[PDB]
């Protein structure tokens, strides 16, 4: 029976920097007949299917950039990325095939980039939703770094924090940013009792919040 | 050219059964083992079983976690693979992948399909409501709010795919058994609203196709 641990669970590296992730087997995956290690690496990009990178531990698959090197033997294996590109954002899986197949838990690779401020957009409920009796107010915080970020919703100057759901995107594969959406949901009636709607974005890129507002006007 | 396509995914009640299919093309089917792999959202891949090729007489192997509960079979006249799933539970909820496996030489899952998502829930299929997000700068940002559907997934495009860059689709969040997500699109303020912008949203669970034009407020 074969147990695959992977290490680390996650890390972030800057473009150009080097990257090593590890793969432990509970037993040797060396087939003495073929003298090969039955160990493969898969890259799985956000939203995408797993793609093959390396098989037999060391063998790189066609199309795969040379910056990707698979190493090791026995019970210890490693995927090295020599000069990381933004496109390299993904979870990497090792998998043995010496005794059926077993995947490791994965190494999630994030990219480090310079801090960048969010572009913030606010949107009032559509009249379609309203006539149906609901009021969702939505706020986009796009293309910022780093991920950590706080949103404040304020109605007529007072912070409401119920009815608010937040959602972050995977990191962007090109520009290495993150975007976040924040939706405050109210009944139409409650929405109609108030005048000013404000999305307040607090990010380390500025001591001052980014402030987008609309009036039910 | 090699193709693998999974189908059959969607909502099944707990205790229920479901069979998935995997249609293939562009390679010699009977030469290959074929594998099924799953992945609970935000989680690791898990190999579940294969059925060997023609050389080994199309025998099946299973991971201990589904051995006895899941069944694999292939139709060699059609280049098609199946996974029969019984007595489903919540932890069976996951994207399911067919993958081309062993052929006699290489130890690699050379190709994978797009995957099909299976949700095991007593909750009921609910079609989404789709709302326009309409709003100064040189770029302008629009959105569509896809609210209250079940189960996952939905797809969002902008102008039937012809608007691909500057698009952020946010991961759905769950609440009272309804998912909610948004997609933002950023275009030159030059172009809107002089040029129509429309989101195209699909929810296969409910055969829902929605087009929504973003019209100025
Ligand atoms: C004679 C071939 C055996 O192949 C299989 C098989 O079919 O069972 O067994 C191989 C083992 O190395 C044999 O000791 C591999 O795991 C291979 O991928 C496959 O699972
Ligand atoms: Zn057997």
């Amino acid at each position: 029976d074969i147990v695959m641990t992977q290490s680390p669970s996650s890390l972030a590296v800057s473009a150009g920097e080097k990257v090593t992730m590890n793969c432990k087997s509970s037993q040797s995956l060396l087939n003495s007949r073929t003298r090969k290690n039955y160990l493969a690496w898969y890259q799985q990009k956000p939203g995408q299917s797993p793609k093959l990178l390396i098989y037999w531990a060391s063998t790189r698959e066609s199309g795969v950039p040379d910056r990707f090197t698979g190493s090791g033997s026995g019970t210890d294996f490693a995927l090295t990325i020599s000069s990381v590109q933004a496109e390299d954002l993904a979870v990497y899986y090792c998998k043995q095939s010496y005794n059926l197949r077993t995947f490791g838990g994965g190494t999630k690779l994030e990219i480090k980039r310079a801090d960048a401020a969010p572009t913030v957009s606010i949107f009032p409920p559509s009249s379609e939703q309203l006539t149906s009796g609901g009021a969702s107010v939505v706020c986009f915080l796009n293309n910022f770094y780093p991920k950590d970020i706080n949103v404040k919703w304020k109605i007529d100057g007072s912070e409401r924090a119920n009815g608010v759901l937040n959602s972050w995107t995977d990191q962007d594969s090109k520009d290495s940013t993150y975007s976040m959406t924040s939706t405050l949901t109210l009944t139409k009636d409650e929405y109609e009792r108030h005048n000013s709607y404000t999305c307040e974005a607090s990010h380390k890129t500025s001591t001052s919040p980014i402030v987008k507002s609309f009036n039910r006007n | 050219e090699v193709k693998l396509v999974e189908s059959g995914g969607g909502l099944v009640q707990p205790g229920g059964s479901l069979r998935l299919a995997c249609a293939t093309s562009g390679f010699t089917f009977t030469d290959y083992y074929m594998s099924w792999v799953r992945q609970p959202p935000g989680k690791a891949l898990e190999w579940l079983g294969f059925i060997r090729n023609k050389a080994k007489g199309y025998t099946t192997e299973y991971s201990a976690s589904v051995k006895g509960r899941f069944t694999i079979s292939r139709d060699n006249s059609q280049s098609s693979l199946y996974l029969q799933m019984n007595t489903l539970r919540a932890e069976d909820s996951a994207t399911y992948y067919c993958a081309r496996d062993h052929d006699g030489y290489y130890e690699r899952f050379a190709y994978w399909g797009q995957g099909t998502l299976v949700t095991v829930s007593a909750a009921a299929t609910t079609p989404p409501s789709v709302y326009p997000l309409a709003p100064t700068n040189s770029m302008v940002t629009l959105g569509c709010l896809v609210k209250g559907y079940f189960p996952e997934p939905v797809t969002v495009t902008w102008n039937s795919g012809s608007l691909s860059t500057g698009v952020h689709t946010f991961p759905a969040v769950l609440s009272s058994d309804l998912y909610t997500l948004t997609s933002s699109v950023t275009v030159p303020s030059k172009t809107w609203p002089s040029e129509t912008v429309t989101c195209n949203v699909a929810h296969p669970a409910s055969s829902t196709k929605v087009d929504k034009k973003i019209v100025p407020a």
